[PDB]
């Protein structure tokens, strides 16, 4: 029944700096709060138990503190491998996980390296035609992808997929795909995907 | 050396029941608790319950007192959670975690890799795998790609040349068209090769490995 | 009448020999016929005799003076004069025998040897190959004595032939190849006298085959390669004029350029 | 008479001593031309016939630029299918292969093997220097300049010292891309900077392969940096300064060199 109000929901800092995550409890959990690190794909990783007691094997730049209902969690000297989603978990009475906090590392701005691919002839035999466009290793995550066929914009039949932030160079990546039927595909000529001066990579046929 | 290997991704129709296993291979199974945590794509982490092998002790969330049931198999060091009468809101990723309850200062320790449970009435369809052939591409090195379109359910593992080299590889999260998944993957290799590069798609749910 | 370039071996320094060879070239070709940045000598066909020859005057220590005659078309020595006597190599045709008649009109006697000017005959007469005949300021100063004193029957023929081998390489072949000009320039500095290496010998044998390959080149590329030699003489093949530009200074006229 | 130029089947060496090569030996219209190590055999993907119509042909097909803008790639193509002046090329005496319409130059914008060839704006860079020869290896010589002393470099700085043929620090590999690289480390180039008078020439890596690392041996005996227009100069004719500067042309002994093969 105990409620854990973990704030904020997201963070954004640069390498070397320190962040702080606040966890607010509904009642006195008597310093029985834990701290975990969850990377996507991996299982969560225990960092601190009993408010401040760090886990054997964790760098000293992680630290916790608090008493009663108010607790905090610091990460100094930030590194690219610290990208994850952090939770607080009380265990005074049963269990209660915090809302979570998704961490982002702030690096220098980088433009995406765009690549476009015509539909494979094996896909044309199936009656479909999908043209793919990649946007790899950019920053920040905010990017607009614009598809063009014969110069006119096409907004229906598009599917976007963002990756998580890279834990080494702190970059993102994106793959936008335009799904058209084969007859509608060959009713037009040039194909182009533009990344928002925009960046352009196209093929001709 | 404390590993909790959970069962693979399970697909089940709405209204059926699924059992998730969780093997321990690093400690005495009967001396530690086994926690069960539910994660939805937009709900953080929910605690389901806990089972103490060696005893029969169970603690429920009260939220899952009619849904989840925990058993144990000390003869095989595997714990089980059985979610019955699956709604669409049961579609989540479930974790088993070890809790050393020998003293009340300890919290959950080692976690499993997670078990993705999908609850849909869709039928398992294999992916139509397509090569993305690129000659007018510089950046000192070439980028290829493979397209995994029209499959259900998740997940599909995409590797290049059977595990090498992922310098390199950018696999993108699948997108659901309700209810068909498509995902793309690209790889960057130096300019000198192409000496040969092909991708390996693996859909264990449909038992189809396409080498294209 | 004819142009004369003077040179002395007495105080011969690096600069005095460089200015001499550069003055020999300036009087050999106008420089307007340049193919692939390498000047070309005038064509033999339509040359008035007033532009057919140049004169090289060699005066060493001890007052001795000699005067060589060089053909403009190929920069080769055709004969020499010493006081009142004149000597010429046997011309390989009747036309060039007429151009010889217009050289050294002041002399009392005209002598024409029974042998030509090529190396194969000169080496046999001298009793030594070019690889065993030293070059530099020293050998040139001694060659001037052998040419001058030959009129009085005071020098042996092998000495005279070797002396011709010395003057041709240090004057004619140095005007053709600035690489050879640098070799003699290396010998004048440090005051060393050395016989030529396989690098120099193979270039002398190739001046005819180099000028044809450069003039008849598809934008500098050779139809068939030319085999050269290094100091070791290990040999390498040349397929393009780019490396020969710092090597060849003068080329014999083989053709006219195409209208382009 | 009149000179008739031939059509010699000749390789084309360029940046980092790599040959102009048709990628993977495929000869369909569109397949690009790449840098590749020079083969010793008779594979036609590296042997080019220098035709009379200013076309460079391999196995029948023609070396063709994709377009007339920098920097589109250069491809193999049928002579009669491509534009008749997209297949035209001039070979200059200073290792420049230029398309007359675009006025752009065949370039290798990357030093790695397998780099796709393109056309770029002529800056006379190492990436833009080429040489038609069957010589796979560069020419290894000593360079003799002022006072008959030899050009020499020790890891960083280049100067002139007494010509002892034994040192091998005075050995230079004249690569086909116009670069002058020491025999010791052939990954380093005789590098200039900024195109300013009195700039000390150094020994840097051939990574950039820029204009400033490309040189041409001239007839008057000078080593010219084609882009800047300046030549190698022994500063103040004083070899005791250990400084080889880049100075405009005057023809004095300090600017005269000679490669004693
Ligand atoms: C190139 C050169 O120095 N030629 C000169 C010439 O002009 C002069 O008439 C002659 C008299 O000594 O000497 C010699």
């Amino acid at each position: 029944d105990i409620v854990m109000t973990q704030s904020p929901s997201s963070l954004s800092a640069s390498l070397g700096g320190r962040v702080t995550i606040t966890c607010k409890a509904s009642q006195d959990i008597k310093k029985y709060i834990g701290w975990y690190q969850h990377r996507p794909g991996k299982g969560p990783r225990l960092l601190i138990h009993y408010t401040s007691t760090l886990q054997p094997g964790i760098p000293s730049r992680f630290s916790g503190g608090g008493s009663g209902r108010d607790y905090s969690f610091n990460i100094s000297n930030l590194e690219p491998e610290d990208i994850a989603t952090y939770y607080c978990l009380q265990y005074d009475h049963l269990w209660t996980f915090g809302g979570g906090t998704k961490l982002e590392i702030k690096r220098a701005d980088a433009a995406p390296t765009v690549s476009i691919f015509p539909p494979s002839s094996e896909q044309l035999t199936s009656g479909g035609a999908s043209v793919v466009c990649f946007l790899n290793n950019f920053y920040p995550k905010d990017i607009n992808v614009k598809w063009k066929i014969d110069g006119s914009e096409r907004q229906n039949g598009v599917l976007n997929s963002w990756t998580d932030q890279d834990s080494k160079d702190s970059t993102y990546s994106m793959s936008s795909t335009l799904t058209l039927t084969k007859d509608e595909y060959e009713r037009h000529n040039s194909y182009t995907c533009e990344a928002t001066s925009p960046i352009v990579k196209s093929f001709n046929r | 050396q404390v590993q909790l290997q959970q069962s693979g991704a399970e697909l089940m129709k709405p209204g059926a029941s699924v059992k998730i296993s969780c093997k321990s291979t690093g400690y005495t199974f009967s001396s530690y608790w086994i926690e069960w945590i539910k994660q939805r794509p937009g709900h953080g982490l929910e605690w389901i319950g806990e089972i103490f092998p060696g005893s029969g002790s169970i603690n429920y969330n009260e939220k899952f007192k009619g849904k989840a049931t925990f058993t144990a198999d000390t003869s095989s060091n595997t714990a089980y959670m059985q979610l019955s009468s699956l709604t669409f809101e049961d579609s989540a990723v479930y974790y088993c975690a070890r809790w050393d309850g020998n003293d009340f200062h300890n919290t959950m320790d080692y976690w499993g890799q997670g078990t993705s449970v999908t609850v849909s009435s869709a039928k398992t369809t294999p992916p139509s795998v397509y090569p993305l052939a690129p000659a007018a591409q510089t950046n000192s090195m070439v980028t290829l790609g493979c397209l995994v379109k029209g499959y259900f359910p998740e997940p599909v593992t995409v590797t290049w040349n059977s595990g090498s080299l992922s310098s390199g590889v950018h696999t993108f999260p699948a997108v659901l068209q309700s209810d068909l998944y498509t995902l793309s993957s690209s790889v960057t290799v130096p300019s000198s090769p192409r000496e040969t590069v092909t991708c390996n798609v693996a859909h264990p749910a449909s038992s189809t490995k396409v080498d294209k | 009448q004819y142009p004369i370039i003077n040179f002395t071996t007495a105080g011969a320094t690096v600069q005095s020999y460089t200015n001499f060879i550069r003055a020999v070239r300036g009087r050999l070709t106008t420089g307007a016929d340049v193919r692939h940045e390498i000047p070309v000598l005038p064509n033999r066909v339509g040359l008035p005799i007033n532009q057919r020859f140049i004169l090289v005057e060699l005066s060493n220590h001890a007052e001795l003076s000699v005067t060589l005659a060089l053909d403009v078309t190929n920069a080769y020595v055709v004969g020499y004069r010493a006081g009142n006597s004149a000597y010429f190599f046997h011309p390989d045709n009747q036309e060039d025998a007429e151009a010889i008649t217009h050289l050294f009109t002041d002399v009392q006697n005209r002598y024409t040897f029974a042998f030509g000017g090529n190396y194969d005959r000169l080496e046999q007469l001298a009793g030594n190959l070019r690889e065993n005949i030293e070059l530099g300021n020293g050998p040139l100063e001694e060659a001037i004595s052998a040419l001058y004193y030959y009129s009085t029957g005071g020098t042996q023929l092998p000495t005279l032939a070797r002396s011709f081998i010395i003057c041709i390489q240090m004057i004619s072949e140095a005007a053709r190849f600035q690489y050879i000009e640098g070799e003699m320039r290396t010998r004048i500095r440090y005051n060393r006298r050395s016989a030529p290496d396989p690098s120099v010998i193979t270039l002398e044998n190739s001046w005819g085959r180099l000028s044809t390959a450069i003039q008849e080149s598809n934008q500098g590329a050779f139809a068939s390669p030319i085999q050269l030699q290094r100091r070791n003489g290990s040999k390498f093949s040349v397929y393009d004029v780019s490396i020969l530009i710092p090597i060849i200074a003068l080329m014999v006229y083989r053709c006219a350029p195409p209208p382009s | 008479d009149v000179c008739m130029d031939p059509e010699p089947i000749v390789r084309i060496v360029g940046r980092n001593g790599l040959c102009v090569d048709v990628r993977d030996g495929r000869f369909h219209n569109g397949n690009a031309i790449q840098l590749w190590p020079c083969k010793s055999n008779t594979d036609a993907n590296q042997l080019w016939t220098l035709k009379r119509d200013n076309t460079i042909r391999s196995n029948g097909k023609c070396l063709t630029t994709y377009g007339y803008s920098p920097g589109v790639y250069v491809m193999i193509y049928d002579c009669n299918t491509a534009a008749t002046d997209a297949t035209r090329w001039q070979i200059w005496d200073n290792g420049t292969i230029i398309n007359p319409r675009s006025s752009l130059v065949l370039a290798a914008t990357s030093g790695n093997s397998g780099t796709t060839l393109t056309v770029q704006t002529n800056i006379y860079a190492v990436s833009q220097g080429w040489l038609p020869t069957n010589n796979t290896q560069p020419f290894v010589t000593t360079i003799v300049g002022l006072y008959g002393l030899c050009l020499q470099a020790n890891s960083g700085q280049v100067w002139i010292e007494d010509c002892s043929s034994e040192k091998a620090e005075q050995q230079w590999a004249l690569y086909a891309d116009g670069s002058i690289r020491p025999q010791q480390n052939r990954d380093n180039c005789l590098t200039s900077d900024s195109n300013i008078r009195e700039t000390v020439v150094k020994i840097l890596s051939c990574g950039p392969a820029s204009s400033g690392q490309r040189w041409m041996f001239k007839n008057d005996g000078t080593i010219l940096n084609l882009y800047s227009g300046l030549v190698l100069d022994v500063r103040a004719s004083d070899p005791s300064l250990k400084q080889i500067i880049l100075y405009p042309l005057h023809g004095d002994p300090n600017q005269i060199w000679l490669p004693l093969f």
